[PDB]
């Protein structure tokens, strides 16, 4: 039994081969080390330390080389020598990380055997063309009916989701994939999302409880968990998105899509500060590196939509940035607002006014305007967005304790309803066939009939009287997934039949 | 100075030392280029550190290098092609096509250091340009010549307003733009190349009225720097040698701002204040000087910037402020509003606003309607805290003509039948100082707000009365 | 008499936020100074980080 | 290991070593230098190269002659544990400090431990209750939970933490330890007091507490590595004997404030803020030493002192995303005479759900939440106008929200003394009953002295009738 194992293992292990390099180490802790010598060493290239431990290596010298420990340093000791592996850093792909938790280098944490792999892919790739893309139409949904209905979320795209830490930033990010299992289970690969969730700087029990999650709605069986726990070593959470966006890209070459969570961005960014000091180099602006837009950057411009002499596939990308008791315009949190194209930013007040999942619709935006809203919700929605920024001026007004007239006071009457309509639980799945019913009867103001602590009671029950009877109605939006002439009137007519209540 | 050949000795990511052999070396401005398996790297040669040891800034991708490859001296410096036959084609750093149409087309060939035009060349501007956009027409007029800035801040519509400029006005001339794209998204990129192959304005049969340098987020920050630099020397050629005045755009202007502040840093330079650069000034001043009126041509920059969260006490967009005769701010709110242009027209300020330039009567138009106005905006603190009080009728014919104003500031746009499905319309600059004269004399005091909504002239004004009546 | 009243209530209230309003505007410009002042000392931290490597 | 050296230089608590033997040293190693206080142990964290090492001094560093020889002990020091550490106050380096001499063991381990894999891991979700009312509805604790305190120190954190002592440990009865980072003498003294008389510490037998104490007097290296000795006593109690333990400590941000300033010293250039670049692989380290195995789970609450009382610092900072939950305690609501101070709006657990710790205590910590934070928003409106001219619908809210503000408090049974009220103790059960109670309107009609300095709904009523006469 023991006996075997450890029989297998001396023979699996000893006996190298004659040496073309070396260098004797010198400094040496902190997880950080410099040698001396070393002259074939490449940039990016893995050194494997004789004491177990294997760096990369990000800095050369004609004097000291500056290798950078992953193992514990513990294990290191100064006159070793080290030995170039003579290959730049690379992780296996293939479709056997699926149901799983893999680290930062890509092998299995959580116990679940070794690893299916069809090929081997780099986490440096790089974006592909302006000629190899195609322009993103891809409708996708978070199961969040505020967020789909107020900023377009596309297949291809990043959208940089913002805010306090702890506010429930990872949590925003789980009723997205949970929300995917309805897309996942549907016949065709060419809906099929595979979702990699990054997990930076993190502890071990958080990423513990989320699998838990995850299997319990049974959502666990194309999902990938990416780990670089906040223990383990600053090259190794440096290295955690690079690797995910690898095993991203083997979906997007094989025309199937994806999506890619990076909670949290800001996190690696305090990694790469303690590594660049450590190689006593100057920072950036507040101790920051001076190449960390360079990271955030590349990384992001790799989930991206294909064109049709290619997979036709897309990586979508979320970015999660965590400002530390706010701070929107620190030197991390700037950096990433610039590279996406999108945010949908979470504020922390709104959450104790019972406003979850929490958005503020100013400071979230979109500059090339809606385009990747399913076509029906965009009908429904359309005058959401005009009402709703204009109650927020009309409220300011209201509460004084002034005199109002009739006009002032429908935009309250009607942004009140409105709001309220948006509140859903979290860790709760939704469909686009779902929330057509529900935009309608707010914009075309039959919540105002309905008093404002029923407007919650209202909904559960709207969407149930039509699986009784305006089933017809549902089924033509699902099909469809747009509002013709003869749907206004049938829906129009199914608001009315069931106000009450 | 020379063909030499001298070994890496340090890899500091972009940062790449070389010490070339004793007596020899290259002279400050160079390129260099080294083999490496990915493209040819050029190193830009920034600094002399004695012994013969020069201190580089990378422009391509940096990965597997080996302390001791062998480095060459073009002998000159990063030389990029120019020529009416690039109008079309895409240019990067190092002068290659991404949307691989292979090797540039040259007639000419050019280096991206070309010290500024001097003040015996000057020559005083007095074309008007027309952008045929009401509320820039008459509340910030440009005139063609000049250095005209986009000051908005983060997503603020600043693509589709290029998107509408670029659309409309390069046809409409027989001059020539060239639009450069400064570190900005492989998303935009794509959408910008589609969508103006569509209408006719960038075409593979005959010669593009707008050509096109795309260097983007992906490459380096060395890479991205001197992109801008790349669109430039294009202009020039445009300028000088074919004599044909030049519509030029640059996009976002802060990447090149934020890319020369990053490597000032890694080169080990002392940063100045709130993290920016200490040769702040003299890099933005390069670009602008360059960008002049002379009497070979002129070249007239459309300038994006970003401005972190609407704030300009930070001093990288402050500074910025000088350059640009012919501000206009894109702010956040208006374009939430249902109104399209994003333009805040009383936050926007031309120093091409005269009397006789634009003659009287543009200027005591638009006058008015500054006022008009802000005395609307002045009052919503007073219907906010007093209520009903304090007021006059005087006031609320005021708040009346303000609001049928405000809702005659949008001008649906050709390039937002993607955002609403809303299609253009051109308003000539005589036009609008018209249109908006009768409204002000209060001839049309008696046509609802939304009856002047997504108009252009005066005849659409009575249309949709017309339509709100049946 | 209603209306006297009226008015006078009303002249009473807004007397009284002049003065409610002048303490909580110098209790911001205390808080505002030394916001500012703490900001140039924050700047100065981050130029010692950069010239000590 | 026989390598021997001399010390080349003595720069505060951060020696240097130089070492005349060309046999190599390894870095967490041990360095004794014979000192006349007796020794002077040591702990290599750098090798310079050239073999001269750079070592942490734990102890004094009055007497250290420059040239002075040294052993090379060859590793990391090894603390004693065991069940014999059970009524016994140890040193960083094992000493005792209550003076019932050498500390008795059967296992003597390092200090360092390497943090548990994904595969150990395993869950909760577990209802643990300290009986505090605004900590029970708000920001539910659990078995095997991380639970973390913010907000400055001489305010009642002392207090606070005896009390959490004095409900959570005779509620369990079990293993426990308390390890003191950075702790103030003249308290530590109260806690020993305070201990024996509660029953806790027993030395005619067996106490259910260990204990580590390191005091804030003591050099910078010994106050960094105070947490992990304590550590090591907790991890004994999780895997050898296979139980739940405790852990309070107060406060934790000294293990962050020492590590800040060897770091200079070092070789390190130190982040913005002061603050080490390492506090994050620190970090990292200890909050997953302390986590729920398929063995134990340490059950802990920490104490954070904070600087300016500012959480905008990045090393209060760093530590959220580590912990399960957080009750953030603020001075100014300290000094209003309201205890817990415990901010209402400024909690979150991520146990508070409405199915973890059910429905009931979901809608009314929801209402809470909503009823004070709409009363926050208008407070600048509510002083500098009145409080009829104010919009009506909102005067029921401001009413509400002002009779919770009072409620809020529950005297302690540790400080009973000096509040000047009889410590109170109610069940999660009681809490949901009395929030429940105040949100229905049943009791609200009655003065706001009434809710003031008293725990549940019942207490209330009690005082109308004390005010009466």
């Amino acid at each position: 039994e023991v006996s075997s194992i450890l029989e297998e293992r001396i023979k699996g292990v000893s006996d190298e081969a004659n040496l073309n390099e070396t260098g004797r180490v010198l400094a040496v802790g902190d997880g950080i080390a410099r040698v001396f010598g070393l002259n074939n060493i490449q940039a990016e290239e893995l050194v494997e330390f004789s004491s177990g431990v294997k760096g990369m290596a990000l800095n050369l010298e004609p004097g000291q080389v500056g290798i950078v420990l992953f193992g514990s340093d513990r294990l290191v000791k100064e006159g070793e020598l080290v030995k170039r592996t003579g290959n730049i850093v690379d992780v296996p792909v293939g479709p056997g990380l699926l149901g799983r938790v893999v680290d930062a280098l890509g092998n299995p944490i959580d116990g679940k055997g070794p690893i299916d792999a069809a090929g081997r892919s780099r986490a440096q790739v790089k974006a592909p063309g302006i000629l190899p893309r195609r322009s993103v139409h891809e409708p996708v949904q978070t199961g969040l009916k505020a967020v789909d209905a107020l900023v377009p979320i596309g297949r291809g795209q990043r959208e940089l989701i913002i805010g306090d830490r702890q506010t429930g930033k990872t949590a925003v990010a789980l009723d997205t994939i949970l929300n995917q299992k309805r897309w996942n289970n549907g016949s065709d690969e060419s809906k099929k999302l595979y979702c990699v969730y990054v997990a930076v700087g993190q502890k071990r029990s958080t990423v513990a409880q989320l699998v838990q999650t995850l299997e319990q709605h049974d959502a666990m069986k194309y999902s990938i968990i990416v780990a670089a726990t906040a223990s383990e070593a600053a090259p190794l959470q440096y290295l955690a998105p690079f690797t995910a966006a690898s095993i991203g890209e083997w979906f997007r070459d094989n025309g199937k899509h994806a999506l890619i969570v990076y909670d949290d961005l800001s996190k690696q960014a305090v990694a790469y500060r303690q590594l660049s000091l450590l190689l006593r180099r100057p920072p950036g602006r507040e101790a920051y590196p001076g190449d960390v837009f360079y990271l955030h950057s590349r990384l992001l411009e790799r989930a991206a939509k294909l064109s049709e002499k290619e997979g036709s596939g897309s990586l979508t990308a979320l970015p999660v940035i965590e400002t530390q008791g706010g701070d929107v315009s620190a030197y991390i949190p700037t950096n990433v607002i610039s590279i996406t194209d999108g945010q949908i930013f979470l504020e922390a007040e709104l959450f104790y006014k019972g406003i979850r999942p929490a958005i503020n619709v100013g400071l979230s935006v979109s500059r090339v305007g809606s385009a990747a809203q399913v076509k029906a919700l965009k009908q429904v929605a359309g005058s959401l967005k005009l009402f709703l920024a204009q109650y927020r001026e009309v409220a300011a007004f209201a509460q004084f304790g002034s005199d109002l007239d009739a006009s002032t006071k429908q935009t309250l009457v009607r942004g009140e309803r409105l709001t309220q309509l948006l509140k859903q639980n979290q860790y709760s799945p939704l469909a686009t066939e779902e929330q057509v019913p529900l935009i309608y009867a707010g914009v075309n103001g039959h919540l105002d009939g309905i008093e404002l602590s029923r407007i919650g009671e209202f909904e559960s029950s709207f969407l149930s009287y039509l699986k009784s009877n305006h089933n017809e109605l549902l089924t033509e939006i699902r099909e469809k997934g747009e509002l013709s002439k003869e749907l206004l009137a049938s829906l129009k007519s199914a608001t009315e039949s069931f106000v009450a209540t | 100075s020379t063909p030499i050949t001298g070994k890496v000795t340090a890899v500091i990511g972009a940062i790449v030392d070389v010490h070339f052999e004793q007596s020899e070396l290259p002279a400050i401005l160079n390129a260099l280029e080294i083999k490496t398996p990915q493209g040819k790297l050029v190193l830009e040669v920034a600094q002399h550190l004695g012994e013969n040891t020069v201190r580089t800034i990378a422009m391509d991708g940096t990965e597997g290098l080996v302390r001791g490859e062998k480095v060459l001296d073009t002998g000159g410096p990063i030389s990029v092609p120019v020529g009416r036959e690039t109008l079309g084609r895409i240019i990067n750093v190092i002068g290659e096509p991404i949307d691989e149409r292979g090797p540039i087309k040259s007639k000419l060939r050019k280096p991206i250091h070309a010290d500024p035009p001097s003040f015996a060349e000057q020559s005083t501007s007095a074309e008007i340009l027309e952008t045929g956009i009401k509320v820039v027409d008459l509340l910030a007029p440009y005139a063609r010549g000049g250095k005209i800035g986009l000051f908005g801040g983060a997503g603020v519509g600043k693509t589709v307003f290029i998107q509408e400029l670029i659309n409309n006005i390069a046809k409409a001339h027989g001059g020539f733009s060239v639009f450069t794209g400064v570190g900005e998204r492989t998303r935009e990129g794509n959408d910008l190349y589609r969508e103006m192959k569509e209408t006719g304005v960038i075409n593979l049969e005959g010669e593009s009225k707008v050509a096109l340098v795309f260097g983007q987020m992906n490459e380096p920050p060395g890479a991205r720097a001197r992109v801008a630099l790349t669109g430039l020397t294009i202009a020039e050629y445009f300028r000088d040698e074919e004599g044909q005045d030049v519509l030029l755009f640059i996009d976002n202007i802060f990447r090149f701002t934020q890319a020369g502040s990053e490597v000032s840093a890694l080169l080990g330079r002392i940063p100045s204040a709130v993290g920016y650069q200490p040769t702040l000034a003299t890099d933005m001043g390069l670009l602008q000087e360059r960008i002049t009126t002379t009497k070979k041509g002129s070249v007239t920059s459309v300038q994006a910037v970003y401005v972190p969260a609407d704030d300009l006490t930070d001093p990288a967009p402050a500074t910025t402020f000088a350059h640009l005769d012919a501000t206009t701010v894109l702010s956040r709110g208006i374009s939430e509003l249902g109104i399209y242009p994003a333009v805040d027209p009383l936050d926007s300020k031309s120093r091409l606003l005269d009397a006789a330039v634009v003659g009287q009567e543009h200027y005591d138009v638009a006058s008015k309607v500054q006022e008009t106005l802000q005395t609307y905006k002045s009052l919503q603190d007073i219907i906010a805290i007093l209520g009903m009080d304090e007021l006059s009728e005087q006031d609320k014919l005021t708040v009346e003509r303000a609001r049928k104003i405000q809702r005659f500031l949008s001008q649906p746009f050709a390039v937002a039948e993607v955002f609403t499905g809303i299609p253009g319309k051109l308003v000539r600059l005589k036009d609008t100082v018209a249109s908006f004269k009768a409204v002000l004399e209060g001839k049309y005091d008696n046509i609802p707000e939304h009856a002047f909504y997504m108009v252009g002239g005066i005849e659409d004004v009575v249309a949709k009365a017309e339509k709100l009546a049946a | 008499q209603g209306y006297a009243a009226e008015i006078s209530a009303r002249r009473n209230a807004m007397d009284n936020a002049s003065k409610n309003a002048g303490d909580m505007i110098n209790r911001y410009s205390i808080l505002y100074n030394r916001t500012r002042q703490a900001v140039i000392t924050n700047e100065l931290v981050d130029i010692i980080t950069g010239a000590s490597s």
